[PDB]
């Protein structure tokens, strides 16, 4: 592979309960005045893993909205739903 | 540093 940007669109669906999780976390990181959202972890046995979400992927959009336009209230709202759309920048592993 | 973190 090389340096080209590759994005991955993911749609995850699950039961609507407080016991059924996607199995991933995200972080907000600021560096030199630019904020990015990253996949912070992916549970090895979870739905997000099954769907090919990778730790270190950069989240570009959630549910058709730019990551930099997302606040914590929006994230809570979106993440509590039984389906979720993610657009991530993803890197070749090697 | 990370500002914060959410899981679902
Ligand atoms: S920060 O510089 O202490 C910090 C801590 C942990 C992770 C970080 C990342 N990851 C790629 C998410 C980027 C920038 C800073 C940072
Ligand atoms: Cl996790
Ligand atoms: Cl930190
Ligand atoms: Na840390």
């Amino acid at each position: 592979g090389a340096m080209g940007k590759v994005t991955h669109s993911i749609h995850i669906e699950k039961s609507d309960t407080a016991a059924d999780t996607y199995g991933f976390s995200l972080s907000s990181v600021e560096e030199d005045g630019i904020r990015r959202l990253y996949v912070n972890s992916v549970k090895e046995t979870g739905l997000a893993s099954k769907k090919g979400l990778k730790a270190g992927d950069e989240i570009l959009e959630i549910n058709n909205r730019a990551a930099d336009a997302l606040n914590s209230s929006m994230l809570k709202d979106f993440l509590s739903q039984p389906s979720l759309g993610l657009l991530v920048r993803t890197y070749p592993e090697l | 540093t990370k500002q914060e973190e959410f899981y679902a």
